[PDB]
């Protein structure tokens, strides 16, 4: 009706079918702390709000004046619990309710209460045909925004929608293969649908990651999927890897691949290698080098590592004292 | 030796640590190349101006700012109306942090509006009258621990607390934020934080909780909002603090975590992002590196040998030059980064930061790094609750002295 920008809009208090009604001011006490000086506009809203609210009115009235009271603090999830009594109790059209919704979270993306009142919205219609289709909209202006990503992993999981997924992910990778949103989404879709035991799977997808690094070398995500998706069978288990990876030094070569290489050392060490102090000391060259020279703002932690592995890999850390 | 810079930043090898971009241009990089040109502005206005460096803690500015700010606001904060204990916290911790004493008629002000805060059936919401929600509930209990009178103390409703925690608990272990609300790690740090404080954990309080935090870690080492999402540096923190409290680190893969957040400190900013391939932010000084002194803890009750025992497991200059440099407003106050807007929430956590990144203590060891002037030096911060070590052993102990409710 009318808008709280519109250049007509009137104060509550000067609106004559809310005459009936006392305002009701804020109780912040005789001395305030962390006082905010309110605009009109501000104060007069909260105070009708406060009015409806304590004696619990559930009118047509009351409905629209929640609209202006969101709009002028959306984080206040007192509001936003009284407008979903008034939904019900009133017994609002909830497709109207969505066209609302969806136009308040294109304005203000990065509000936790937008969100949840969609969701709820959903699960009170048990209808998310409309909601891929949303969150595209909202990711193809902010690739990286963590309650979409959090929406539309709810919606696919409650509703089993995961067979357009890898698609989807396929197509923002070629957009920014530095998204690790997309990196995650794709994770979360192949966990929860063939698995990574799956050999042909876990085969396609490492082929396509080391494929990435070779045309972004210095692109952390590509390198963080790769460890992820190997390192709970254990790195050691995969001997090819290793050598797969030093032909790349010569020319593609990163801290990240450096610090790779001391995960497989590591790994290989706890699996009980052949030539044990032959890969203790390849492994304590490149935690100093990345210490020194390759990664410095990370010296602290390098150095932590190859203590670790001094403290249990070395030739004498099972002599007895007395030997 | 006198060519040597004693500032990490302004060194020449650090040009080495710009973007390397692989000619691939992405989003992505087109954003992080962009802050890394604004910053090395600011690393290198010195030399351009032909001065020395001095890297000053502007406490002066920060204390009227704040001094104010505790009275009274702009309008700018109208989207905060339901986030006031929120404010309350934020800078109380800053001016205890800048060991800034409070008046005590101040200390009577800020319990009272509290109690208004408070609700009858238990928790504390965002201002009076608005429903009670943990994280208003986490701030309440954080500012009167702060104040930490006997006034302060018997302002929360013990039983009442106990009461809203359980009506939030969810099958799963999870926890509600609000009734009618949303679940994610934040809730179940907040009720952790002031269940121990206050007091009143009853044997099954936290059934399966430690359980579902462990399920938010991934496949990065971090820990996600809820099962399923990308690891992120503010619930991480949430994720680790709420174990440590319950004394269930061991349910994570410490391990891959460790690297994870070592991981989250920029090469060139010397900041901490929030997660992988995103920007710097100064607000992550506290949630990132305030994860290191919670893993050193852990590791080192696991009996790890390893363990330094000087310093914590990132680079402590160059955060703090980060922060200096960079993070301060010229009339007071602190922002997420240059180019941005001052606010009570960076001014809280940036100091937060600081103060972790100026002190390492390990039981017995002790070992302190300053940088800039010898003043700087701020009070120390309690990794799990963010506020005063001391102010958490008086409140523990006063809380003590009751019994937990039920009997
Ligand atoms: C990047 N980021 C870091 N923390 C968050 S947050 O956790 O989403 N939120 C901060 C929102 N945020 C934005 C922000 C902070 N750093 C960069 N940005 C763009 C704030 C929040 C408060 C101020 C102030 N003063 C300034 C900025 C902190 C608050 C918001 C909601 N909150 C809360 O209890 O309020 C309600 C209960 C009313 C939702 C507790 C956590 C985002
Ligand atoms: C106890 C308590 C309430 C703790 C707060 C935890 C915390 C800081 C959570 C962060 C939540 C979030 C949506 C971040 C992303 O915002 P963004 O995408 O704008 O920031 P980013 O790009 O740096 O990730
Ligand atoms: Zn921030």
């Amino acid at each position: 009706f009318l808008s709280l920008d519109s250049p007509t809009y009137v104060l509550y208090r000067d609106r004559a079918e809310w005459a009936d009604i006392d305002p009701v001011p804020q109780n912040d006490g005789p001395s305030p702390v962390v006082q905010i000086i309110y605009s009109e506009k501000f104060r007069d809203v909260y105070d009708y709000f406060r009015a409806v609210l304590q004696r619990d009115e559930r009118s047509e009235r009351a409905f629209k004046l929640t609209r202006d009271a969101i709009e002028l603090n959306a984080a206040n999830y007192t509001v936003w619990h009284f407008r979903r009594v008034l939904l019900r109790s009133l017994q609002k059209d909830l497709q109207e309710e969505m066209n609302y919704i969806i136009a308040i979270i294109e304005e203000q993306p990065k509000n936790y209460q937008v969100w949840h009142h969609r969701r709820v919205l959903v699960e009170w219609l048990k209808d998310p045909s409309q909601e891929l289709e949303f969150i595209a909209d909202i990711l193809n202006q902010d690739a990286k925004n963590y309650h979409a990503w959090q929406h539309r992993q709810w919606v696919i999981q409650e509703f089993r929608l995961w067979d357009n997924e890898l698609q989807y992910v396929d197509q923002l990778l070629k957009e920014d293969v530095r998204n690790n949103s997309v990196w995650n989404q794709r994770h979360f879709v192949i966990s929860n649908t063939t698995g990574y035991s799956d050999r042909a799977v876990l085969e396609r997808e490492v082929q396509y990651t080391l494929e990435m690094i070779k045309l972004v070398p210095h692109n952390e995500s590509a390198w963080n999927y790769l460890k992820g998706i190997l390192q709970d069978r254990g790195l050691s288990r995969y001997p090819n890897l290793l050598n797969q990876l030093l032909d790349l030094q010569p020319s593609h070569s990163s801290p990240y691949l450096i610090a790779f290489l001391v995960d497989i050392y590591e790994d290989m060490l706890e699996n009980q290698c052949d030539n044990k102090e032959d890969i203790l000391n390849k492994a304590l060259e490149l935690c100093e080098i990345l210490a020194k020279e390759k990664d410095t703002i990370r010296k602290e932690y390098w150095r932590y590592i190859g203590r670790s592995l001094q403290s249990k890999h070395s030739r004498e850390s099972d002599i007895p004292a007395s030997v | 030796p006198v060519w040597s810079e004693p500032l990490y930043s302004l060194r020449p090898e650090h040009a080495r640590e710009r973007l390397q971009d692989d000619s691939v241009e992405t989003v992505t990089s087109i954003e992080q190349a962009k802050v890394e040109e604004k910053i090395q502005e600011v690393f290198s206005s010195y030399k351009f101006n032909h001065l020395v460096p001095r890297l000053v803690l502007q406490r002066e500015k920060h204390f009227h700012y704040l001094k104010r700010g505790l009275r009274q606001l702009t309008d700018a904060y109208e989207c905060l109306d339901a986030s006031r204990p929120w404010l309350c916290y934020w800078i109380l911790h800053s001016l205890e942090l800048l060991d800034e004493p409070i008046p005590q008629i101040v200390a009577t002000d800020v319990c009272q509006f509290l109690e208004l805060c408070q609700s009858p059936d238990g928790g504390f919401g965002g201002g009076p009258g608005q429903y009670p929600h943990l994280a208003p509930t986490y701030a309440a209990v954080n500012a009167l621990c702060i104040i930490g009178t006997e006034e302060a103390y018997n302002v929360i409703n013990r039983e009442k607390l106990l009461q809203y925690l359980y009506s939030l608990k969810q099958p799963d272990g999870s926890f509600l934020m609000h009734v009618g609300g949303e679940v994610d790690v934040r809730s179940a740090y907040c009720a952790a934080s002031v269940a121990s404080l206050t007091n009143i954990i009853t044997p099954d309080l936290f059934e399966g909780t430690a359980e579902w935090i462990a399920r938010c870690q991934n496949w990065e080492g971090g820990i996600g909002g809820v099962p399923g999402m990308e690891a992120h540096g503010g619930y991480t923190f949430c994720g680790l603090a709420a174990l440590v409290i319950l004394k269930k680190e061991r349910s994570l893969n410490l391990k891959s975590l460790l690297q994870w957040v070592t991981s989250r400190q920029m090469r060139f900013e010397g900041g901490f992002q929030g997660r992988c391939n995103k920007l710097v932010d100064g607000c992550y000084s506290f949630w990132q590196a305030g994860l290191l002194p919670l893993l050193h803890r852990a590791l080192h009750a696991q009996g790890d040998p390893a363990l330094s025992m000087s310093h914590w497991m990132f680079h402590q200059q160059a955060l703090q030059e980060y922060i200096l440099m960079c993070c301060q407003c010229p009339a007071g106050g602190l922002l997420d980064k240059p180019g941005k807007s001052r606010d009570f929430y960076h001014t809280c956590y940036c100091l937060s930061g600081l103060s972790i990144a100026q002190h390492f203590g390990s039981g017995a060891m002790l070992h302190d790094v300053v940088m800039g002037v010898p003043e700087n030096v701020l009070q120390p911060t309690h990794p799990v609750y963010n506020i005063g070590p001391d102010k958490v052993i008086q409140a523990t102990t006063h809380f003590l002295q009751k019994p937990v409710p039920g009997f």
